[PDB]
């Protein structure tokens, strides 16, 4: 029993519609274009905020020829640390960090910032495969259709599917306090109150 | 002919449209590439778009060449990993699934076909696979007896040994003059 | 999967809307320019507010010869240090700025002046883009139809993205208390007093 | 055994009858080589027909053989270039073009798998490639020697470097008697 | 990364069990080698059985690894003699068939495109062919202007000839001292 693939999450939105599943996805005479692109729109949408899985950490950037920063076509969002640049303020502008401060496209250094990336459907985890399909199909049938017992119903499993996903990521990438700032390499022991009193 | 496959040498830099002919399925199965660099598709800072709405359908990077005679590969390649069509049962059957299927099967085999042939194809008339005027290299340094001779190797220090010399030629043409060549270790000479 | 675009984004607005989906942009034969103009004027409308990626710190600007301040067509608003200027106030008019305190369009010398930009659609980061779509699709939706369950859905929808986007700016320009107004350089180490007490 | 092809060696000339074992759909697939030439396939002004009327099959030439020993080759080739079998709507399903879409698929399959190996395989005595003792040309010449040597570049007058003979091997069967060696280049022997 | 294979370099004689991740259709289309040897498949007599129970999965053998360091290859081939469905009239269509012909041919695929890649390939740095540090073996001796050399014909007797030797490196060190050279086939020494 492998992992969820495009075409039977395709299935998956369509039947939530209401409609009969389609055969396949290349060359379909139905509703796979709707489908695919409400698929996609949901994917990006949810890939856009950043969680554990698609964050890369102190990654560095390499400028071109004239002194400026040019990033890939899929990066949603750049965050250079404040503490290590004193002197410098930078916010992403469509695909050129901006230098804020100076007001300048120009910088004098490589930097070393953490992003963002959007990933393809093929190399996402169970989880977000999961909350992906079943918040790309409510979407999808309240876009479209509009009546409200369908509706209700498509929210209450989407509330269910959300409080999933968010329990999954949390147990799986154990988020702390104590470590505080994630840069720093770990000096937690993480000591445990509960078991060496005897 | 090359089935799915095109590779051009730029002529001159500064160039940013091509060419091709082959049949797709989607724009996202053409791939580019550009001596060993790897083009990303999509429109913006993606740095080649498709063109369609021109008989034959081109390409067009997305900055020009830095400089002429640079090699650029145009390669169709179709979904190996995933199949096109998954039937589920409760649909309505059409002919449209089971042509994509045929066609996706058939130029899966052409691609497979035609790599074949880009690799080293048989010499027809002597047998073995001839590598059509090219040179063969990657291979490490001989290891064993039957091990082929490689740059590294045949032009490495100490590979001078006892066996390969014949008679028959040495002359002045290289002996270096200035050499102090030993007069024991030189050979007879008798001076009537 | 890039970053949305313009056709992406108007095919969204469309289908939001309940309307089929579009070819290409230019030269078509339906509501896309309609779309197009109230993705311009949502964007507009979001933009004018100054936010971390459209505003410039420390901007000189220079004075014209018959002593008097221009701005460009698409200028939106500029603020001037009280403490750094004790005996000129200004204020925006159209392109020019006034000293209303001493009644004058003229100024003396020139002035240092914080900044704030509308953008083109190009240069929009991706949670800007995903905030104006939604917001264009909602208010275009209730302009053509009018109807009001539509509109209570396409509300909790926008609540919901106007949530995303405030968590992804305020994650991206990590704003302080501590630290007061910007305009003065980083002073603060903002230590930790969490980990670093074993 | 190779599935679809069957090299003959003619035992004598003036032969016209050859057999051959695979199956296959349609006789226009079959192609018959001889001496690198591609014959054409009909009747009269063609060279050979197939006939099918007896087991196992044999195809039948028009013109015997001008020599022995002479190479003849038929191996079987299914269309790749468009699917034998299209689906329209509006019809009856039949399960004869289902079974006929599979058999051309394994069929292509496997006279690709018959072509690699009759090109590139593997040894299974040691797991390296093997060439099953064929001969190799149309190779270009190594400008770095990672590559194989070509004979040429060997052989060529002045083409072999200093470091590519070895001493050690000096005795009189290859120096000329009538040879002009350069007096200046050995000394003489210590006569006592 | 290999679609369809694994190969293990052993590491303690008395292993029995070992790892496996591709996928398969039926546990008869998995293949074991042993030291160069076509392992069967089966049970009690028969040396290994399939155990799918697992994850991973893994193959157990009913002897132990005699010597440690001894190659296992574990490699899946699908049936590429026979169809593994047919289809026949008055039967009611069903998904699982469709699904097993598609598996089939995509399986069928991954596993040529895993041979050939594993043969020789064009290595991708310069757009050449290479061996990945292989060794050519039983190439038949070179006859045409073109042809590759091999140890054996350049270390045969006589192998070397006088057109062979470029002058300038008759080394003193790998000179013979017990060679008998006549002095008339000797140079001169023009001791002032």
């Amino acid at each position: 029993a492998a992992r969820t693939s495009f075409l039977d999450a395709v299935n998956r939105v369509l039947q939530m519609l209401g409609e009969a599943p389609v055969n396949s996805l290349q060359g379909q005479f139905g509703l796979a274009k709707q489908a695919e692109v409400a698929l996609n729109d949901v994917s990006r949408t949810i890939q856009t905020e950043g969680w554990s899985f698609n964050t890369d950490l102190e990654k560095k950037l390499e400028r071109n020829s004239s002194n400026e920063i040019e990033l890939s076509s899929n990066v949603s969002r750049v965050v250079v640390d404040n503490l290590e640049y004193p002197d410098i303020d930078v916010v992403q502008r469509g695909d050129k960090l901006y230098d804020r401060k100076n007001n300048r496209y120009t910088f004098d250094e490589d930097l070393i910032v953490d992003m963002t990336t959007i990933l393809e459907w093929d190399l996402l985890p169970e989880h977000a495969r999961q909350y992906i399909t079943i918040k790309a199909g409510r979407q999808l049938q309240e876009a479209i259709i509009g009546s409200a017992e369908l509706t209700k119903l498509n929210l209450t499993q989407e509330v269910e599917a959300r409080s999933a996903f968010l329990e999954e990521e949390t147990t799986k990438s154990e988020h702390s306090m104590l470590r505080g700032h994630l840069n720093r390499t770990s000096p937690v022991n993480t000591y445990i109150p509960s078991r060496t009193l005897e | 002919m090359a089935f799915a496959q095109r590779i051009i040498t730029s002529n001159s830099a500064g160039d940013q449209e091509f060419t091709f002919t082959f049949d797709y399925i989607k724009e996202e199965h053409i791939k580019v590439f550009v001596n060993f660099v790897e083009k990303a598709q999509g429109t913006g800072s993606n740095e080649f778009q498709v063109i369609t709405n021109t008989t034959p359908k081109k390409i067009s990077l997305n900055t020009g060449l830095s400089a002429d005679n640079t090699r650029v590969e145009i390669r169709r390649v179709s979904s190996l990993s995933t199949p096109l069509v998954d039937f589920a049962d409760g649909s309505t059957l059409t002919a449209a699934d089971l042509d994509t299927a045929e066609k996706q099967s058939l130029f899966i085999d052409q691609e497979l076909d035609d790599a074949l042939k880009q690799g080293i194809s048989i010499d027809t008339s002597t047998g073995v696979p001839t590598l059509n005027s090219q040179r063969l290299s990657n291979v490490s340094d001989p290891v064993n007896a039957q091990d082929a001779v490689t740059k590294a190797y045949l032009e490495r220090s100490g590979s001078i040994t006892s066996t390969q010399i014949l008679n028959g030629t040495i002359v002045d043409a290289d002996i270096n003059a200035s050499a102090a060549i030993a007069k024991s270790k030189l050979a007879a000479l008798n001076i009537v």
